[PDB]
């Protein structure tokens, strides 16, 4: 269930 | 300056060239939907994979490796657009920075590429990722790096064709009895989705899960207090007793049964149907074990999820029972008599799905020529609540399986 | 000896 690929997110 | 900002990432002077970095980082990670494909196309990727090995200049390549980390996170061909550029082992080498958001920061890309698929997961591990990997878990790390680290290693373990190599399962398995005993919550589901992963991955795989002697530190964790954590390992219990009767034996022996009533009775009704299937899956195995779930009493409540459960559910307890009647004893389908099983088992005859009308005229045929000697009696608890009928009906069905068992156990036991 | 246990994937449709 976890994502496989995950992009990073701005504060 | 705002778009030909490929310009000013070629400066001489460090800071146009980190403040250009930095505007990419900015496009590719301030919106929902990133424009991936402008950015490769623009010809940035060569100078960010440069970036990369600016060993003086830590946060040039920290921008660089997060631009490329939003690039990575895409499409197959945008990962690929970074593994093409030859970055992988410079991500590598970046985990031995001495700068935790530099090492953060490469554990991210290569999570993200390892995540891509097996051939790419294979590669990253090829040249080493894992050992340095787990290094970082460690009691004096921030815990928002450790999550990331966690998140690599399920990427690590999953992609069941063809499954991560036996070596590095055997690495990451002692990582994974360290990390289970954590305490934040991110850290145990994904520790325990691992841990799924790896045990649905195939028999020698559940064995060196099994070796590993984490499943009774597993095995409680299906009663505990998070949602996640329980749909989790009660998946990667599942998982392990779909295996040989003696893998299921261990997870059996870690008391696993004793869990499962606040699973039964869970109003989560996902969790009830998951239940049913790692009960059905034990009903499937040797004496004993249908033995174990008579002794937990869960017989009566599976007979409960029968009748009253939505169809989802019913047709998992419908498993339950028919692969009791084939694996069990005398005295066993006797207690699931005494129990009152006949009425709604009967019941699910009239359904829309061929394959559980199959089921429970399976499980039927085995529970008449089970008891021979209530044959006469059995058949009249059976036309009792209907069943007669529906099965003379479902003797006149289009299927032939269903139609040619409603005829052979007609023959057999209704003289009538 | 027919599918004796059921494996998560059988488990959908």
């Amino acid at each position: 269930e976890v994502q496989r690929k995950r992009q990073k997110l701005m504060p | 300056s705002l778009e030909a900002i490929v310009q000013n990432a070629s400066s001489d002077n460090q800071g146009i060239q980190l403040s250009a970095v930095q505007a990419a980082r900015k496009l590719l990670s301030s919106d929902r939907n990133p424009p991936i494909d402008d950015l490769i196309k623009s010809g940035i990727l060569p100078i960010l994979v440069h970036c990369l090995e600016r060993d003086d200049n830590p946060s040039l390549q920290f921008e660089a490796a997060w631009a490329l980390t939003n690039i990575a996170s895409g499409t197959s061909e945008q990962t690929q657009a970074v593994v093409q550029s030859n970055a992988v082992p410079l991500f590598l080498r970046l985990l031995h920075s001495p700068h935790q958001n530099v090492c953060e920061q490469a554990v991210w890309a290569l999570g993200n590429i390892i995540g891509d698929g097996p051939q790419c997961r294979d590669y990253v591990i090829s040249l080493g990722v894992v050992k340095p990997l787990l290094s970082f878990i460690s009691p004096s790390i921030p815990i928002t790096f450790l999550r990331n680290v966690t998140w690599v290693m399920v990427n690590l373990c999953r992609h069941k064709d063809p499954p991560p190599p036996m070596e590095t399962i055997q690495e990451i398995l002692p990582a994974l009895c360290v990390l289970i005993h954590h305490t934040d919550v991110n850290i145990l589901v994904d520790t325990v989705w691992a841990l799924s992963y790896l045990t649905d991955a195939g028999n020698e795989q559940i064995q060196m899960v099994i070796d590993s002697g984490i499943v009774p530190h597993l095995v409680p964790l299906l009663s505990h207090q998070e949602v996640k954590v329980q749909t989790a390992a009660l998946r990667a219990v599942g998982n392990i007793v779909t295996g040989t009767d003696e893998q299921t034996q261990v997870v059996l022996n870690c008391d696993a049964l004793s869990h499962f009533p606040a699973l039964l009775t869970h109003p989560k009704e996902k969790i009830n149907k998951e239940a049913v299937w790692f009960l059905s899956n034990i009903t499937a195995g040797n004496q004993q074990q249908v033995q174990a779930v008579i002794d937990a009493n869960l017989v009566p409540m599976i007979i409960h999820l029968l009748d009253k459960g939505d169809f989802g559910t019913q047709k998992e307890a419908a498993w339950a029972i028919s692969n009791l009647t084939i694996s069990g004893r005398k005295d066993q389908v006797a207690y699931l008599i005494q129990q009152n099983v006949i009425p709604p088992f009967c019941n699910l005859l009239t359904v829309k799905d061929a394959q559980v009308v199959q089921v429970v005229l399976d499980g039927l045929s085995n529970i008449l020529k089970m008891a021979e000697d209530e044959a006469e009696t059995i058949g009249n608890l059976i036309e009792e609540c209907g069943g007669l009928e529906k099965i003379e009906q479902l003797q006149n069905h289009e299927n032939e399986d269903i139609y040619k068992l409603a005829y052979e156990i007609i023959d057999q036991f209704f003289s009538s | 000896e027919e599918k004796r246990k059921r494996t998560y994937e059988t488990f959908k449709s």
